[PDB]
């Protein structure tokens, strides 16, 4: 009595809302089984983590 | 960014072991002459060694920078009360053990994420074989891992009070060594072989070949014969000393046979239950490379 | 090269009295604004009054 205004209404919300201007960064999660976040890091070569 | 000759970092004057008594500071070959002893008749025999477990523990993901060195000689020689310590930052190590890494290990006893500026550090090509030999240590209280307890130091009372006479045959009978000494003894030389840049010393076990191997071992087989002098008091039965008109000596109950709790409790350095974990990992691990 | 698309039960079973079949229902059926189940509820509910 749910799935139908859930997987509607709310499906296309998320459709477009994964494609805006402050969201970048892939948080997928459609393979359980290998799937990781790659990591970035700011150094320098004199002594910065 | 030091190099070795085939000389080893060990054939400098950067880093020397020297042990300080007698009013001036003398080497580790002077002091052994001093340590007398008899036997109680109960045959200390050598056993076999088993090898160590190929498996290398994980570098758990770490920003910043741990003293691997630091707690490599806090565990073994430490003197200050040393609490549990099963856990903690001590496998570090085996992120050098791979081929093209950028994490550096320098002087002094650090491991760097990347090399900085203004630190001289060991040559990254024979800190590699260092590494697939001691990160192995991280592992030193994993169930199913750990070493034994009891018969290596079987093994470490051959070394340091051994006549040859005796291990070319294998078997010696327990013997009780006593030195003579002065005030704190035992704890003074612990606050003193504590500070001594033990890396500058497994490096070369596992680089410097049969050439210069056979010469190596014979220049140090004195500098280990230091380090496992102490790190034989710290399991030993009684410590009592006993008395001349004017002299002192530090009669040493049973080196070579292993008990479970120290004679020191003031006298001496101690150990806990988990660091008898850890000296049987490390003295098993240096044997096998050593011999 | 391969299209997908969706299939029918009232295509592979047709029995006596199990599934409705007729081309003067299929064709009727082939009308309706796709209904869900409160669609549907609310149309056995108007009929009621």
């Amino acid at each position: 009595n749910i799935a139908v205004a859930h997987t509607d209404h709310l499906s296309v919300v998320y459709a477009t809302m994964s494609n805006f201007m402050l969201n970048f960064t892939n948080n997928f999660s459609g393979n359980h089984a290998t799937f990781k976040p790659d990591q970035y890091v700011i150094t320098s070569p004199e002594g910065s983590y | 960014m030091l190099q070795q000759p085939t000389g080893g970092y060990t054939t400098l004057e950067q880093f020397a072991f020297t042990i300080r008594n007698d009013g001036t500071n003398a080497t580790p070959t002077q002091f052994l002459q001093l340590l007398s002893y008899e036997a109680t008749e109960n045959e200390l025999v050598k056993k076999t060694i088993p090898t160590p477990e190929t498996h290398l523990p994980s570098a758990r993901n770490v920003p910043g920078n741990v003293y691997i060195e630091d707690a490599i000689t806090q565990a073994l020689f430490g003197i200050s009360a040393q609490n549990v310590n099963a856990h903690g930052y001590f496998s570090r190590l085996s992120a050098l053990a791979l081929p093209n890494t950028s994490a550096r290990l320098g002087l002094d006893g650090v491991i760097y994420n990347s090399e900085t500026i203004n630190i001289p550090f060991y040559d990254p090509a024979a800190v590699a074989n260092f590494a697939a030999t001691y990160a192995k240590l991280g592992n030193a209280s994993t169930p199913r891992y750990r070493a034994d307890m009891i018969d290596i130091y079987a093994h470490v009372g051959l070394e340091l009070a051994g006549t040859d006479a005796e291990r070319a045959a294998g078997v010696m009978p327990v013997k009780r060594a006593k030195f003579d000494s002065w005030e704190g003894s035992l704890i003074s030389l612990s606050r003193d072989v504590v500070n001594w840049k033990i890396l500058a010393f497994l490096i070369d076990l596992c680089s410097l070949e049969g050439e210069a191997l056979r010469a190596f071992k014979t220049r140090n087989r004195d500098v280990f014969r230091m380090m496992l002098f102490i790190m034989s008091t710290a399991v030993a039965a009684n410590v009592v000393n006993r008395k001349v008109t004017k002299r002192v000596d530090r009669v040493l109950e049973y080196i070579g046979v292993n008990s479970m709790r120290t004679a020191g409790r003031t006298a001496t350095i101690t150990y806990d239950l988990s660091r008898h974990e850890f000296a049987a990992k490390f003295l098993q691990l240096t044997f096998t490379r050593w011999n | 090269r391969y299209h997908e698309s969706v299939l029918e039960i009232a295509d592979i079973f047709d029995q006596a009295d199990f599934i409705q079949t007729s081309d003067a229902v299929r064709q009727l059926r082939a009308l309706m604004p796709t209904l869900s189940t409160s669609q549907i509820r609310h149309a056995i509910e108007r009929i009621a009054q």
